[PDB]
């Protein structure tokens, strides 16, 4: 119950963001 | 555990596409591309732009 | 082999030759304003007049088409010119656009919906 | 919990496609 | 509840990774490059290529 | 309940990883 | 199932930040305008460079 929710709270912060960084700027 | 499928589903809803940039990837490859020049040109005394 | 289809003005050069097939054809194409298609060996040159074709497909928005661009560009927009011909003999002798037996400027009627846009001149000798 | 296996699973296969749009092309 | 394992597995079996074309994005930084230098020769009035 | 938590952890552990091959060298 | 959220957040700490190398892909890039500046000067006879 409140795992997943929280599996899922904490999969919205970092997978939306995504890396890909040049040297030191995004994308 | 219901509404933990809901937001789950809400949260399968985001689009899986990451816009990235092409002017800072253009500017970091022209700067890459200038390095190289540079070496190319030392490698070869001073027979070049400068 | 080679075939032309269109009608063409006369051109003016110097020592033709002493290039590749490919060359002459470009510039063929470059002088005489004409469209080079090619069955397999055969080169045929056509004219802007008998090149294009009027056919009934059209291309519709939200139909058959997905991403329409244009690209502007206004670096070159030059509506007056000065221009100069050969040179008299007596060009030392001479002072100003009278070294010259053709001097000649250009206005563009475009100058009306944007100014006068005047380019660097161009000289030409012959 | 049978619908919590199929909810990973139609998320790891959206996961799967990826982005990195040039302006509009795909990679 | 064993299938949930089977079926998460099978989906993990996917390669991790995304091939992603070259001649695309050489195209897009050329196009890129091509901008930046009509720029400086309309910066630099005319005293370029064109 | 242990095999999911197992199965989620080689999961994104693969995950990190990440591909972005240009032709056949990484990044 | 405590330990198994312990596992969630430890790896959810991974950093969602994926850097890519820029000299391969300024190469690839060079390399491939290259073949496309070869083409080029092929279509127009030998009017270029080489």
């Amino acid at each position: 119950a409140i795992l997943v929710s929280e599996n899922g709270s904490n999969f919205k912060i970092t997978v939306t963001n995504a890396g890909e960084l040049k040297a030191t700027k995004v994308e | 555990l219901a509404r933990v499928e809901n937001l789950l589903e809400r949260l399968l809803q985001k689009n899986p596409v990451i816009k990235m940039d092409d002017k800072v990837v253009a500017e970091v490859v022209s700067r890459n591309q200038a390095n190289s020049f540079d070496q190319y040109n030392y490698t070869m005394g001073g027979a070049a732009y400068s | 082999s080679y075939e032309i289809q269109g009608s063409f003005p006369l051109v003016e050069l110097e020592d033709l030759g002493n290039k590749n097939g490919l060359e002459l054809v470009n510039l063929c194409l470059e002088e005489f304003g004409a469209i080079l298609f090619a069955d397999n060996k055969k080169l045929y040159f056509y004219d802007e007049k008998s090149w294009y074709v009027r056919t009934e497909k059209q291309f519709r928005y939200l139909y058959n088409t997905e991403e329409v661009s244009v690209d502007t560009n206004t670096d070159n927009l030059k509506t007056e010119i000065k221009c100069y011909g050969k040179q008299k003999e007596n060009a030392d002798k001479l002072t100003g656009d009278n070294k010259y037996m053709a001097v000649v400027t250009y206005t563009s009627p475009n100058e009306a919906i944007y100014g006068k846009r005047m380019a660097n001149a161009k000289s030409d000798d012959k």
